[PDB]
């Protein structure tokens, strides 16, 4: 299929209208970041040469 | 072609995996970061049929309907400036859904302002958005109101030496 | 930067080789339509917002926050006057309160 | 078959055709002994980092 | 898949590990891949090369 950007949202806007909010979520969220590898390290000469 | 060649090749191990690999790291990395930049929104915010903004004008950056590319003129001129086992793999996005993606991102940011970056997009007038901009920068709303029309004329000639720049420079 | 909508705060944790961050976030919700207007004309002078928005329910002018929704009474508290009702575009008519 | 490590005695069971084992790195990390028919676990000897 | 990010890292890491260890089975158009057979197969003349 031909992946769909998402779903049509047509802002009501006109000159002097305006929306409010009057209430709210209060929303958590996750974020996975990496800090740090596993430190590895390699004998060259062992490793080349046993 | 050459299966002596693949033969004498193989002797020296998964190089050539490791190779494609990191290619199609690469490859798949290209395609995240176009997600990361251009796909922000999962609502295709439309601008209305009147485009009445208290003067302000956006048709060099809203999206031209008489183009098939369906871009604005920035873009089409932006678009028209840049110019043996090898192979070249499409972008995941093409040039018109990334287009239909900065369409949504200015119908967002002219219609609803910053407000459907934090959650559901909230009309407001165009002026009172520009105002609520100005006390942003610390500058009192009635600045912006009594000096509404040059400053929708600024924007708009601002504008068009954007374009006129793109246009007049290699 | 920390989360999706307005953020409040964010708590750290732990992970292996890496952290994860609980982002806690406020969002609007549950929004309603209003009739807006830049300025309130009153006594030959234009009446702006201190720091919220005049709205409407359709036959009363109110000023209210701008995240949320409380209105109030449209005072000269929560307004500051600037100049008279010949320049500003859209300026609408509504008395304006004296404690 | 030469190599230097630590023989010890092996829970692996071969088959008769079988004389040594191979490991990742296709060093024989099991043998049969040639005299008495047993198999030995060949692990090396310790490496550090001074 | 929520801890996909860390994983990606750990994986990406025990892989060129892995390949490395790998790269020890080729003898890289050489007669063995073991230094030890060479060394017990042939003179030094032709185990230098
Ligand atoms: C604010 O008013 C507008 C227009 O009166 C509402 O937009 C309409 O919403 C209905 C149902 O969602 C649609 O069938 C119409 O096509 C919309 N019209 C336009 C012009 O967009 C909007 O829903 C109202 N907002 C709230 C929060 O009530
Ligand atoms: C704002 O939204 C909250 C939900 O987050 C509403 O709280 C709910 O109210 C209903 C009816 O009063 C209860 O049945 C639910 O149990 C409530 N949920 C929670 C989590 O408390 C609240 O009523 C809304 N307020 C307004 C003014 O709309
Ligand atoms: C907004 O800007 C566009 C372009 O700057 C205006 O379109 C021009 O309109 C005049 C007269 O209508 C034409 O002579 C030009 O050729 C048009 N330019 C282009 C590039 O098409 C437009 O009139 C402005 N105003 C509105 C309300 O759209
Ligand atoms: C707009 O809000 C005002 C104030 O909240 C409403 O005025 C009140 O309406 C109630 C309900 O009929 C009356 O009991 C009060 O006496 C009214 N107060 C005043 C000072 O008039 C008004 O009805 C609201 N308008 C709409 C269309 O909802
Ligand atoms: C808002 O109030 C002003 C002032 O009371 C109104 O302006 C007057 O309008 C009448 C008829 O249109 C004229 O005869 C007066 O000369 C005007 N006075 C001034 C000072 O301009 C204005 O019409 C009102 N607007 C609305 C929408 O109610
Ligand atoms: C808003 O648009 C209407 C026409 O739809 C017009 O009558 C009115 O004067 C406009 N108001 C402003 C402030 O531009
Ligand atoms: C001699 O070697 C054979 C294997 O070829 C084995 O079966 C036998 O037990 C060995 N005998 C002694 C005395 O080591």
């Amino acid at each position: 299929y031909t992946m769909s950007l998402g779903a049509e949202n047509s802002v009501a806007y006109s000159n002097n209208s305006i929306a409010i909010p009057t209430n709210f979520t209060i929303s958590v969220t996750t974020e996975i970041l990496p800090v740090s590898m596993t430190k590895t390290s390699v004998d060259c000469t062992m490793y080349i040469c046993g | 072609d050459s299966t002596e060649c693949s033969n004498l090749l193989l002797q020296y191990g998964s190089f050539c995996t490791q190779l494609n690999r990191a290619l199609t790291g690469i490859a798949v990395e290209q395609d995240k970061n176009t997600q990361e930049v251009f796909a922000q929104v999962k609502q295709i915010y439309k601008t209305p049929p009147i485009k009445d903004f208290g003067g302000f004008n956006f048709s060099q950056i809203l999206p031209d309907p008489s183009k098939p590319s369906k871009r604005s003129p920035i873009e089409d001129l932006l678009f028209n400036k840049v110019t043996n086992g090898l192979t070249v793999l499409p972008p995941l996005l093409t040039d018109e859904m990334i287009a239909q993606y900065t369409s949504a991102l200015l119908a967002g940011t002219i219609t609803s302002g910053w407000t459907f970056g934090a959650g559901p997009a909230l009309q407001i007038p165009f002026p009172m958005q520009m105002a609520y901009r100005f006390n942003g920068i610390g500058v009192t709303q009635n600045v912006l109101y009594e000096n509404q029309k040059l400053i929708a004329n600024q924007f708009n000639s601002a504008i068009g030496k954007i374009q006129d720049s793109l246009s007049s420079t290699p | 930067f920390c989360g999706k909508g307005y953020h409040l705060m964010s708590f750290p944790q732990s992970a292996p080789h890496g952290v994860v961050f609980l982002h806690v976030t406020y969002v609007p919700a549950q929004e309603k339509n209003f009739t807006t207007a830049p300025a309130i004309c009153h006594d030959g002078k234009a009446h702006f917002p201190r720091e919220g928005v005049f709205v409407s329910n359709g036959t009363h002018w109110f000023v209210t926050q701008r995240n949320f929704y409380e209105p109030q009474i449209i005072t000269t508290d929560n307004t500051f006057v600037s100049g008279n009702c010949d320049v500003v575009i859209g300026i609408v008519n509504n008395t304006v309160y004296d404690p | 078959l030469t190599g230097t490590g630590v023989l010890t005695e092996s829970n692996k069971k071969f088959l008769p055709f079988q004389q040594f084992g191979r490991d990742i790195a296709d060093t024989t990390d099991a043998v049969r002994d040639p005299q008495t028919l047993e198999i030995l676990d060949i692990t090396p000897c310790s490496f550090g980092g001074v | 898949s929520a801890l996909g990010k860390l994983q990606d890292v750990v994986n990406q890491n025990a892989q060129a590990l892995n390949t490395l260890v790998k790269q020890l089975s080729s003898n890289f158009g050489a007669i063995s891949s073991v230094l030890n057979d060479i060394l017990s197969r042939l003179d030094p003349p032709e185990a230098e090369v």
